[PDB]
């Protein structure tokens, strides 16, 4: 489950991290009032959607007045924002954040963490190369990605955060501030069942302040039953409507771009079913897990339209063949 | 066979529940030794003509069980898993879907100094056909034989079982390690067991999108597995950034894709099929074994 920027910043601020503070505006008047409340010369208005690349899509704007804030909020609220991380229809903008200007930033750092499947440990990644595609840095210059594996018994220790801070070229009070930032992030990660987080950029201001400017928090949806306040952050408007409809009947639907539908028991068999269609010239419309091919085997689940257990089919190959031939 | 056989004594955690009841009845019909179960608050009762206990400590003291299968809802799995790891039981199978990743991170680290194996969660379990089934897999599609199977899926595993049953090869032991990001038993752990099992003469390795487990398994096989391995990877067609049902089935940042798992098999000398219908056929081609059910 994704959080909005404003939600991720409120959460990290509650763990003692310094964030680019802002105010959520659900209409243009609240936005104008927000610009005045911050009391800065400049603010940054950001469309609150679950997808990065908002800046290049026109969803991030510097403003210098209450009326200008009202105007930008006017142009954004109620129009779907299409970014490189949405599809062609984009995500609904029901609010903007009005944020303090952190200009001037000296340096953009990267800090994130995931559950690393290979080591089976919470693992932080940090880099001097912030504010860019961290995947491209990792590919071109892997020596610039610092990793810290966290031992679950002792958790993240200050020395581990200090090792990273010195390697990032941080100095004086910045070391202590980064240690507090990374230790807070770890506490949040465990206490909130994060699946991942990213602070990109983790900005260093002219005066040495360490500030979370943007990034992402994804929560483990398996754990939301024990975080009622986080489950209450859910924004169903950012989800695919067809995916959302299906999930409310505890059905797993993923839409593709093809012209064959399929109904399957098991995620592995659903992918294999799709793949054996595309193997037989077909283009799958969808993954679905309880022209259409129905394909049921049965373990816990007890047993034009092709049916492999109306055109009937005898094996996997038969069904893939028959259903593309339709 | 590995880990389970006709001597295995099985306890059921959540024995009195819907799935605990159904699958225990199927296991008993298959000849699996279900010695009883644990449901807190139902101690001292009878279910399926077997004793029910309040605690795994009571259940092990009474039955000498050496295996347990968990049919408890996801919020109670960490507690149920630590309870059985502490009890003296050597083998734990977790069927449950929806266990938090960070609960399995803790349970997996807890195992490091223990004489206990955990299979799952979010898995169909383990079966030694003709001797013992622990989990939800249909017994009748299996047949005692010579193919070991390791899979991150349920029903997709059943395709590989049906294919090897229909060719007359049969299965030694089949292990569904499950679809979650941190399983209690990974591919390499299972490959070592099958490598050292004389009944296993060839191995099927079934994977999908997510992680680097198949790439790592390929690097292990190249230097530590002498038996023929046939690979199959589901999810060539999955979009990136999308959970494909399984918590562990997701392509994140150009990693966890299918064609690079196929490329790691090639580099390790591991035969594979791109067709889920042709796992048995590829195994027959690689081994040159007879299909005794053709004539
Ligand atoms: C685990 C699962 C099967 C349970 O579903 P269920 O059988 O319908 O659940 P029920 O509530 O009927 O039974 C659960 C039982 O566990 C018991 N239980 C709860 N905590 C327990 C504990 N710590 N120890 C033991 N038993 C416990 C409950 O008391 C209940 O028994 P009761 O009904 O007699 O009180 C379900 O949550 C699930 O994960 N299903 C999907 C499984 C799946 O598809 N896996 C992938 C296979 S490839």
């Amino acid at each position: 489950m994704n959080l909005h920027e404003y939600q991720a910043k409120d959460l990290l601020e509650s763990y003692g991290l310094k964030v680019q503070k802002g105010i959520v505006a659900h209409n243009p008047n609240e936005a104008a009032q927000a610009f005045d409340q911050l009391g800065g010369k400049f603010a940054v208005v950001k469309a609150q959607v679950h997808a990065g690349g908002r800046g290049k899509a026109g969803g991030v704007k510097v403003v210098k007045s209450s009326q200008e804030t009202r105007e930008v909020a006017e142009s954004l609220i109620g129009k779907n924002l299409v970014t490189f991380q949405t599809d062609a229809e984009g995500q609904p903008v029901n609010s903007v954040g009005v944020f303090e200007d952190v200009y001037p930033v000296t340096r953009e750092l990267y800090l994130g963490a995931v559950v690393d499947r290979s080591s089976r440990k919470v693992t932080f990644m940090a880099s001097t190369e912030g504010g860019v595609d961290i995947e491209e840095v990792a590919h071109n210059s892997p020596e610039k990605i610092l990793k810290v594996e966290v031992d679950p018994l002792v958790g993240l220790q200050p020395f581990q955060a200090r090792e990273v801070a010195f390697k990032l070229g941080l100095e004086g009070k910045q070391i202590n501030d980064f240690v507090k930032t990374m230790l807070g992030a770890y506490k949040a990660f465990i206490e909130c069942d994060f699946a991942l987080f990213e602070i990109n950029p983790l900005a260093v201001r002219e005066n040495g302040e360490i500030v979370c400017v943007d990034g992402k928090i994804n929560l483990d949806s398996n754990a939301l039953y024990r975080h009622p306040k986080l489950l209450a952050l859910r924004d169903k408007s950012q989800e695919n409507a067809k995916e959302l409809k299906a999930s409310e009947h505890e059905l797993n639907y993923v839409a593709l771009e093809g012209n064959i539908g399929c109904m399957v028991n098991g995620a592995g068999l659903a992918m294999a079913t799709m793949d054996i269609i595309q193997l037989y010239g077909g283009k799958p419309a969808n993954f679905l897990d309880v022209a259409i091919l129905i394909n049921i085997f049965g373990g816990i689940v007890r047993c034009p339209v092709v049916v492999r257990l109306l055109i009937p089919a005898d094996g996997l190959a038969d069904a893939a063949d028959k259903v593309v031939k339709s | 066979s590995v880990l389970v056989d006709k001597n295995t004594k099985v306890l059921v955690q959540g024995f009195t529940g819907k799935n605990g009841t159904f699958h225990s009845e199927q296991a008993i019909a298959y000849g699996t030794n279900i010695v009883g179960g644990v449901t807190p608050g139902k101690g001292g009762t009878t279910h399926l003509d077997r004793p029910v206990f309040n605690t795994m400590a009571e259940a092990v003291a009474a039955t000498g069980a050496d295996a347990s299968v968990i049919y408890v809802p996801a919020p109670f799995v960490k507690d149920s898993a630590i309870e059985v790891i502490d009890s003296g039981v050597k083998l734990v199978v977790i069927i449950t879907e929806g266990v938090p990743t960070l609960d399995m991170l803790v349970v997996k680290e807890y195992l490091k100094d223990k004489d206990v194996r955990v299979i799952g969660p979010n898995c169909p379990g383990i079966i030694t056909p003709g001797e013992c089934k622990i989990g939800i897999m249909p017994g009748h599609i299996h047949m005692k034989g010579k193919v070991g199977i390791i899979s991150r899926s349920g029903t997709l595993t059943y395709e590989a079982v049906a294919q090897t049953t229909k060719l007359g090869f049969g299965q030694s032991t089949c292990i569904g390690i499950g679809g979650d990001p941190i399983p209690g038993m990974n591919q390499i752990e299972a490959l070592k067991l099958l490598e050292n099992d004389p009944q296993t003469e060839a191995i099927i390795l079934i994977g999908e999108i997510g992680g680097t487990a198949e790439e790592e398994a390929a690097e292990y096989i190249k230097h530590n597995v002498t038996k023929p391995v046939i690979g199959y990877i589901a999810g060539v067609t999955a979009p990136p950034g999308k959970r494909m049902g399984h918590a562990g089935a997701i392509i994140s940042g150009g990693k966890g894709t299918a064609e690079e798992k196929f490329a790691a098999f090639e580099a390790a000398g591991i035969a594979y099929t791109r067709s889920p219908a042709e796992i048995g056929k590829k195994l027959k081609e690689v081994t040159g074994w007879e299909n005794l059910y053709f004539q």
